[PDB]
């Protein structure tokens, strides 16, 4: 996890773009390993497991997965 | 290439790469389930050069409250901040105000102030006030607030919408100008208590009032009322009055039920050149003038009534599908009814109309009697020699409802009961109409000419408190302690155009107050509106208010002198508004008197004498989103409201979402109005002037998805059987 | 629940010349050079993974 | 005024070329209210009222410059054909001519109309040297 974390760092480190740039990203692989890893078994390296970082990419990838008174 | 924009100053910028996410991760730094990638993404903006930023930022608000829902109606607090940081930023483009005085002093001889608060405080004091008002207080607004406030409800040329205020200095500003003319020994103690109710959102005030405050046209009133006889010279100096009056947001009752049938001209000459027709035309005109002060457009009410010889042939005037000759669709007509109409229907009586003119004795004792009244309605029936028209009432009744039903503007006026709870004293002057928005009631003298002292028109001065802001009703006291003496300097200090206006409201002094949020502190307390549980819940504090409103008036008025016509009240007799109350069976709701404080009346009766009137039920619609409460008594449409305007599509949503997402009732969900009709009576117990109900029905839960004719007549009937009041919309759904 | 399934689910086969991928050449001159330079440095890292 | 003259068989000449352009407002608000269309509604239902007496019924006409800012944008509103935004078709309008506009138009010169009040010494000026 920090291996790739690092790695998404040399990619970025000449400018910046609409969407995300380091922060965002971050974010968003710390919480897809905090996801991920709950699967197997194993305890939750990361705290806080909030929402989605980024959630329209849910959109897209295969949501057809397999009187008188 | 150059990737340049036009920043705040004019010079040409970086190319936004960065700096970009500064501003919306400073917005959302405590929120939760926030999608600030999608924000920054579904702007959708063109980026191409030649850009200004602060157009940047207009659309990427405009395209952030777009996408709201009650999936994530988390992020519309992230919408108001960044509103009210464009807002800073139009003003003076840093984040730091001055220290109220470089504001102030700077901006005085700009003329959109009053050229006399300088002159009526001290520079020494001004300072040490100064360190009471620390902006952190301005981030928890929402976007259905800051949205409307931008629009019109702060002082901003409406030619170039250049803003020169706050939304922070406004509540200082008006309190430190409401307390003027005071000793300068309290006062600098005295503003902190009104800064602190009207910032926590505890006190609501109209647009009237906040439209209007330092500002040099001294206009604060919100509704007046206008009848005219039958005179020409009456006619031409009421149109020159509603001409004049409108100009300065105003709100018009206008009566026009004495003019002239269609009979004959003693003189020599045409009866009355068909009637009202063409006469209604000019007072239609003159409605539809300037701006009411420059925020909104006017629109006037007239009335007349039932009996007149031109029958409703001339009700069918707000009527879509018809000739040009006489479908005038610009006012809310009004027609009055009594105790006695319908019960001729009931019978089945053909009531027969009659000219007003022709015959003596009848328009006053249409309010005053019901002895001489029937007497003489039947002696006609009998006295052949006079010119009338009969017709059955079920004919008659039908047209008007589905007149009614078709425009869904038709209001009406329940006479009987306008004088049989009224505090005025119903012997030497009744009431004629109503406002516009039909929550007001108080005696009307007509006039020849405008400079002539003989007639006195009247006018009021609203406001609101909280119902749901606070945690126990006990401090209410010292709230109204406060605003209804505030609200007395309000009174000596504005102008009046009309010459004879000032003498009417400088007696009387009436005034009224209400609330703006209901649906909130009904949940909190843990009760609905379909089955009835509130039917006696809300006796148990909003029953008290009423009551303990005029112990704040005594205590705060015992020594402030007199009403000039206090005499005129029928409070002024020694009995309290606590059973004068003519109820069905008042045991609908039964619950103990709690509050009969009997001191109170005694005191009164001592030296008490305070205003006319004490309070009302507006529905502060345009209001009560600073607050972003509840629009009046009525429920939301849903959970979030969806609204539309000349600015565009807003999406406001119900004050705690989160924890009580499923406590309210949707209006969709409640379809019967005997809730409505049961509470709006409940609140009869103890209302003192008024309240703008409202009904509304779904034509998906009828027969043939086609509106009834009896079903909603019953609604009516129970309606006018307990807890009678003024109407309003149909309030359809399509 | 095994390839029993999944690789029976595996039906969603595609040429991948059968799809019309053209207008990328026509967007892809106008941009920034960092951004092509992140997007071919994805791609590698895709296509060597 | 008109409302209480036309009754006695009268005949009215109103003219009402000095109210307001569509510029601005000094002490903050709209400049007219779209100018002269609403407000001519008014001396319209004015005039139309009871009969001048007893025997017909009176028409007044209205007058305003050429100069106007409001050009003759409005003069359409005694169109047959057209929305019901501005045609009140019940008056007898009116418009004034000098030596020197049918000059300026002989010559090809493009005439600019202005505002009334938001200029000083032109009106009077208009009908003085
Ligand atoms: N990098 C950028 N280039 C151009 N406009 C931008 C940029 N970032 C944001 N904007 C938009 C949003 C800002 O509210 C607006 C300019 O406001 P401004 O406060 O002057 O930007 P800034 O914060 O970079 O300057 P400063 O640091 O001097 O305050 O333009
Ligand atoms: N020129 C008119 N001819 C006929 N009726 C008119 C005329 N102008 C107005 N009316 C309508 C509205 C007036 O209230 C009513 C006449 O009443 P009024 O104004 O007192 O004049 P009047 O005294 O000459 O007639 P009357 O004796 O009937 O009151 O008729
Ligand atoms: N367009 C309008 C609407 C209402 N009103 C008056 O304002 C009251 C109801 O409107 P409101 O209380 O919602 O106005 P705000 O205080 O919300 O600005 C009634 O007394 C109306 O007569 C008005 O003058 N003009
Ligand atoms: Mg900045
Ligand atoms: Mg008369």
């Amino acid at each position: 996890a920090e291996q790739e974390k690092e790695w998404a760092a040399y990619l970025f480190k000449d400018g910046s773009m609409i969407g995300l740039n380091k922060e965002i990203l971050s974010q968003y692989v710390e919480y897809i390993t905090n996801l991920r890893m709950q699967a197997v078994g194993l305890p939750a390296g990361f705290e806080g497991a909030n929402q989605n970082p980024i959630p329209w990419i849910n959109a897209w990838l295969s949501s057809d997965n397999v009187d008188f008174e | 290439t150059d990737l340049k924009v036009t920043k705040r100053d004019g010079r040409l910028e970086a190319i936004d790469l960065d700096k970009i996410h500064r501003v919306v991760t400073w917005a959302a730094e405590g929120l939760e389930n926030v999608s600030v990638s999608q924000v920054e993404l579904k702007s959708h903006i063109q980026f191409y050069n030649g850009i200004r930023t602060d157009d940047i930022h207009e659309t990427i608000i405009k395209a952030a409250a777009d996408l709201i829902s009650e999936d994530t109606p988390d992020y519309q607090y992230l919408a108001a901040r960044l509103a009210i940081f464009h807002l800073r930023k139009i003003a003076y483009g840093e984040y730091e105000p001055p220290h109220l005085y470089n504001h102030v002093k700077k901006l005085t001889d700009a003329g959109k102030y009053d050229r006399h608060i300088l002159e009526d405080y001290s520079r020494e004091e001004f300072d040490e006030l100064n360190a009471y008002i620390d902006h952190e207080r301005d981030m928890s607004f929402s976007y259905a607030a800051v949205k409307q406030l931008e629009g019109k409800y702060l002082v901003q040329n409406r030619v170039t919408r250049q803003i020169y205020e706050t939304p922070q200095f406004l509540y200082v500003l008006v309190a430190m100008c409401l307390f003027s003319k005071y000793p300068k020994e309290a006062r600098l103690d005295y503003v902190k208590r009104f800064y602190d109710a009207v910032s926590t959102f505890k006190v609501s005030l109209p647009t009237p009032i906040m439209s209007g405050v330092r500002t040099p046209t001294r206009q604060f009133s919100s509704c007046v009322l206008i009848e005219c006889d039958d005179s020409l010279d009456s006619i031409n100096a009421t149109t020159s009055a509603i001409v004049k009056y409108v100009s300065q947001r105003a709100g018009i009752g206008i009566n026009a039920g004495r003019i002239r049938g269609l009979d004959s001209e003693i003189r020599g000459g045409e009866a009355r050149h068909t009637g009202c027709i063409p006469f209604f035309k000019m007072f239609q005109a003159a409605v539809k003038s300037c701006s009411q002060g420059g925020v909104r457009g006017g629109a006037a009410t007239l009335f007349y009534p039932l009996w007149h010889i031109e029958a409703e042939s001339l009700l069918v005037l707000k009527n879509n599908r018809g000739v040009e000759d006489n479908r005038i669709r610009q006012l809310d007509y009004g027609v009055q009814i009594n105790r006695l109409l319908y019960t001729r229907l009931i019978k089945g009586g053909n009531i027969t109309l009659f000219s007003p003119n022709e015959v003596s004795g009848l328009y006053e004792a249409f309010f005053a009697d019901q002895d001489e009244f029937e007497r003489l309605y039947t002696k006609y029936e009998q006295d052949p020699n006079i010119r009338k028209r009969i017709i059955p009432a079920a004919d008659l009744f039908s047209t008007l409802m589905q007149e009614r039903a078709g425009t869904g503007r038709i209001y009406i006026q329940n006479v009987d009961h306008c004088n049989t709870h009224s505090p005025f004293d119903p012997r030497v002057a009744p009431v004629h109409q109503s406002n516009l928005c039909m929550e007001i009631a108080l005696p009307t003298k007509p006039l020849d000419n405008i400079n002539d002292p003989d007639g006195e028109i009247a006018l009021c001065t609203l406001s609101a408190f909280n119902l749901g802001a606070l945690n126990s009703l006990d401090e209410l006291e010292g709230l109204a302690d406060l605003t209804v003496r505030a609200l007395d300097a309000l009174l000596d200090y504005q102008g009046y155009p009309v010459e004879a206006a000032r003498t009417s409201t400088m007696d009387r002094r009436s005034l009224g107050i209400g609330v703006i949020n209901y649906a909130y502190y009904l949940a909190k307390n843990g009760v609905r509106y379909s089955d009835g549980s509130a039917l006696g819940l809300t006796h148990r504090t909003f029953e008290a208010i009423q009551y303990y409103l005029l112990k704040a008036s005594a205590n705060l008025a015992k020594e402030y002198g007199a009403c000039t016509l206090f005499n005129q009240t029928v409070y002024s007799q020694g009995k309290l508004p606590i059973d004068t109350y003519k109820k069905d069976l008042d045991a609908v709701c039964g619950e103990p008197l709690h509050y009969d404080w009997e001191s109170l009346r005694a005191d009164i009766v001592k030296y008490g004498l305070r205003n006319s009137t004490l309070t009302a039920l507006m529905p502060s619609e345009t209001s009560s989103q600073i607050a972003n409460a509840t629009n009046g008594i009525e429920p939301p449409r849903g959970l979030v409201t969806v609204k539309a305007s000349k600015d565009g599509i807003l999406k406001q949503v119900v004050p705690e979402f989160e924890t009580l997402k499923n406590a309210y009732e949707t209006l969709w969900q409640l379809p019967g109005n005997e809730g409505y009709l049961k509470l709006v009576g409940v609140m009869q117990k103890f209302v003192d002037q008024a309240i703008s109900a409202n009904t509304a029905y779904d034509p998906g839960k009828f027969e043939g998805n086609k509106v009834s004719m009896k079903q909603m007549l019953k609604d009516l009937l129970t309606a006018y059987k307990y807890g009678v009041k003024t109407l309003y919309y149909h309030n359809t759904r399509d | 629940v095994f390839e029993k399934l999944i690789e029976k689910q595996l039906s969603f086969f595609w040429r991948p010349e059968e799809i019309d991928v053209s207008r990328d050449r026509i967007d892809y001159a106008n941009l920034p050079e960092h951004e092509k330079h992140i997007f071919i440095s994805n791609l590698k890292y895709q296509t060597l993974l």
